[PDB]
C-alpha cells in the first residue's frame, strides 16, 4: 500500500537525518540548532509511525483511536505488533510531546539516550509492518 | 435508500469529484423520521457554498427527503472524523479514501490533545 | 500562568528563528537550519493555539471543531481582530502540512513567513497580554 | 376560503418583515437576532406555502402528499404551478433545517433571490 | 462523543442568547425581532435535546424511537432521566409549532417557557454530562 | 385516533366543559400535522393552562396537539370548527346554540371585512 | 327543536313590538324614536329568521350559507320555502341593512309599506317552518 | 377619507340621539321604546367605528380581521390607537354582538353604564383618527 510505502521511506529518511545531524554527539548538549533538527526529525518519525498505525486500525476495523497512544494500543491488543514495541513507541510519542511543546523541562539526556539506543524501535516497526 | 441515484447526481454535478460518503443516521440502519440524509463529498476544489446548497436541494427533491451535503474540503476536523469513522464510501478509489482518512485521523488526534482541557471543563 | 509561559516561549522561539535564518544566504541549502526554523515556527503556532484554547476554556467561548477554530472562537467574541484571526489560521495550515506531510512544505512560503509574518505572532501576544 | 386567505396574508407579512429586518444587509451579518428573525420568517413562509399546497391538493382531489415536497409535486403535475416554480418551492423546504456560520450566505442568497418565489406562488394562487 | 458534546454546547449557547435577548422583558413584548430570536433559539434547544436523546437511544440500544416524544420516554423507561423531566422535555416538543400558529395568544406561552421551562434544558444537559 | 382518551383528558382537566370538537385534518390522520381540538367551557380557559393541557394531550396521543378555546377563539376559527368539526362530547343543544351564534357572527363579519379581503386578493 | 321554537317566539314578540310602537302611523315619519324602535325590532325579526335558516341548513347539510341571504336561497333550492317568500325575506334583510347602517339614505316610506304589508312574510315563514 | 368623515358624522348624530332619548334616565327602564332607540344607536356607533377601523385596515394593509373586535386590535397593534381605547371599543363590540344576535340577554344596567360613562370612548376614537 502506497501509504505504508511512503511513511516507511519517511521514517528511514528521517532517522538517517538524526544520525547525520547528531554526529559525534559532542556538539549536542550545547548547540540548540542541532537539537532542533534532531527533535523535529524524531517527531516526523513518530508522526509517520502514527499514520501507519492509524491507517491499519481503520482498515482492519480495530476501532478509530482518538489519540496516538490508543492507536499503538490497538495494534498490540490485536497482536499486529508485539507489546514490547507498543510501549517503546508510546515512549517516543511521549518524549516528542515534551521535546516539541515544552523543552524547558526536556531532560535531553533522555533524547541522547534515545538517539543512541532507542531509535531501534522505528526499524523494528518498519520491519514488522512490511 | 437509492445510492445509485445519489452517485449519479453528484458525479453529474461536481467537477473532479473524488469521494462520496453516506454518513450519519442513514448509514448503519436508516432512521425514518424527518431526519436528513447526510452526504459528504471530496472534490479537487472546494465547492461554491451556495452551489453546494443548491445541489443538496436537488438531491433532496430526487430522494424526496431532506439532504445535507457536506464539502469535506472545508468541513471541520470533528466532522471529517465522523465521516471517516461511521461513513460508508459510495464512490472513489480506495487510495483516495485512505489518504483522506489518514490525514483526518491525524488532525483529529492533534485536535483532541489541543482541546482536551476544554472538553473536560464543559463535561463536568 | 500558562499564558505568560506560552508568550515567553513564543518570544524565545521567534528569537531562535531570527538567528538561524540570519541573512537568507544559505538557508535554502542546508536542511538542518530549516529544521530549526520549521520546528520553532511550529512551536510558535502551537503555543498560540494553547493560548487561544486557555482563553476559550476560562471564558467558555465554545468547543473548537478544528485547530483553526481556536482562533475563530476568539474572533467571534471580539477578543482578536478578524484579519489577525485569518493570518493565524494561515499559520495553522502550515503547521498542519509541516507535521502531517513535511515534504510538501514549500520553502518559498516558509521564508515568506520568516520575512513578513512573524509579526502576526507578536501582534497576537500583544493583544492577549493587553487583556 | 379562510385558510387560503390567512396563509396568503401570513406569507406577505413574513416577506415584509424579512425585507424590513434585512434592510441593506450592513448589520445583518453582525446581529444574530436579525438573522434569527429572518430565518424564522423564511420557515413560516415555507410552512404557509405547504399548507396552501396541501389544502389545494385535498380540496381539488389531486392526490395525497407523502411529504412536504410532494405537496408541490402534486400542484405541478396538474399544472397549477409551473415546474420551475414547484422546484423553487421544494428548495425552500430545506430551510426547515438551516437553523439546526457559512450558511449565513445561504440565508442572504435566499433573501436576495428566492423571496420572489413565495410572491410568485401566492400570485398564482390569488388568480385561482 | 462529539455529537453529544456539540449538542450540549448548542443548548448552552442558545440558552445564553435567549436570556440576553429576553433580558428584563420590558420591550420583548412588542419587538417582533426579539420574539423571533427567542422562539428560534427555543426550537434549536428542543431539536438539540431530541438529537441527544436519539443518539443515546441508539448507542444504548434502548429501542427505535417511534416519535420525537417517544425518544424521551425511552430515556425515562430506562431511568436515565426522571419522569417529570421527561414530561417537561416532551412539553417543549410542542414549541416547533409555536411560530406557525398565526396568532400574542402564543407570546404569553413563549414568556412562560422562558421563565419556567428554560431550566428544563439545563437540567437535561446536566443529567447527560454524567455519562 | 383514540377519541375516548381525548374526551377523558379534557373532562378531567376543564371545569364546566360543554363541547369538544375535533377539527382540521384529523376530522377529515393525513400527515405530520397537529391534532386540532376545540373546547367550549362555561368560563374561558387560562391561556397558559390551555397550552399545558394541550401538551398533556400531546404526550398521551404521541402527536402534536393544538387545543383551541372556543370562548376566546376568533370568529373565523369558530366558523371552521362549526363547519368541519366532529363533535366528540357535549349535548346536541349546546352544539346547535354554538353553531347559530357562530354562523351569525361570521356572516356579519363577512359584511364588515369583505372590502379588506377583496383588496388583499387582488 | 328548541332553537326553532325560541326564534319563532322572538319573531312574534318583535312583530307585536312593531305594531304597538307604530300604532296608527300618524307620528311615525316624524319621531326618530319610533323609527329607531321599529327599525330595531325589524332587525331582531330578521336575525331570528336568519338564525332559523342557518340552523336548518346545518342540521340538514344543505350547504354553507355564503351570507345571510344565501341562507334563504339555500332553503328555497331545497323547496323548504317558496321562491317568492325567499325573495321577500332577502329584501327584508336589505332594508334592515339600509335602515340600520345607512339611515340617511333610508326611504322611510318603504319601512311604512313593510310595516303595513310585509310583516306577514315573517309570519308566513314561521308557519311554513313549523309545518315541517 | 370621504367615507371616514361620513362615519364620523353618523357617530356624532347617534351620540346626541342617545343623550336626547335617555334624558335624565328616570324612565329609561320602564319604556321599552326608549331602550330600543338607545340600544339601536349604540349599535350604530359601534358599527360605524368598525367601518372606520376597517377602512384604515384596508388602506394601510394592516391585516385581515378574524372577528369584529380584531378590527380594533389591528389599529392598536400599529400604535394608531390607544391600547386603553382599543380595549374599551372591543368591549363595546361585545355589547353589540349580544344586542344583535340575542337581544333578550342584554343587561340594561350595563347599557345605562355605557350611556353614562363610556359614550366618549367613541369620542376619543373620533378625534384620534381624524388627527391621522
Amino acid at each position: 500500500n502506497d501509504i505504508i510505502i511512503n511513511k516507511i521511506a519517511t521514517i528511514k529518511r528521517c532517522i538517517k537525518r538524526i544520525q547525520q545531524v547528531y554526529g559525534d554527539g559532542s556538539q549536542f548538549k550545547q548547540d540548540f540548532t542541532l537539537q532542533d533538527s534532531v527533535i523535529l526529525n524524531l517527531q516526523r518519525c513518530c508522526e509517520a509511525c502514527i499514520d501507519i498505525a492509524n491507517h491499519i486500525n481503520r482498515q482492519q476495523q480495530l476501532g478509530i483511536p482518538q489519540s496516538s497512544r490508543d492507536s499503538f494500543t490497538l495494534l498490540a491488543q490485536n497482536n499486529l505488533i508485539t507489546q514490547p514495541l507498543s510501549d517503546n513507541l508510546k515512549k517516543m510519542v511521549g518524549l516528542r510531546n515534551i521535546a516539541v511543546h515544552d523543552y524547558q523541562e526536556l531532560n535531553l539526556d533522555i533524547v541522547v539516550h534515545v538517539v543512541q539506543h532507542h531509535l531501534e524501535d522505528f526499524e523494528q516497526f518498519i520491519d514488522v509492518i512490511k | 435508500l437509492n445510492e445509485n441515484k445519489i452517485i449519479k447526481l453528484l458525479r453529474d454535478n461536481i467537477p473532479k469529484l473524488q469521494l462520496i460518503y453516506l454518513f450519519g443516521s442513514y448509514s448503519q440502519g436508516t432512521q425514518h423520521r424527518n431526519s436528513e440524509i447526510e452526504i459528504a463529498v471530496l472534490a479537487a476544489d472546494t465547492l461554491d457554498n451556495i452551489a453546494r446548497w443548491e445541489l443538496a436541494q436537488k438531491l433532496a427533491s430526487a430522494l424526496d427527503s431532506d439532504v445535507d451535503l457536506v464539502d469535506l474540503r472545508s468541513a471541520s476536523t470533528v466532522l471529517c472524523q465522523q465521516v471517516v469513522t461511521q461513513g460508508k464510501q459510495l464512490w472513489g478509489t480506495q487510495q483516495d479514501d485512505e489518504l483522506f482518512a489518514v490525514k483526518t485521523i491525524s488532525m483529529y488526534q492533534h485536535l483532541q490533545a489541543e482541546r482536551q482541557a476544554i472538553i473536560d471543563d464543559v463535561m463536568a
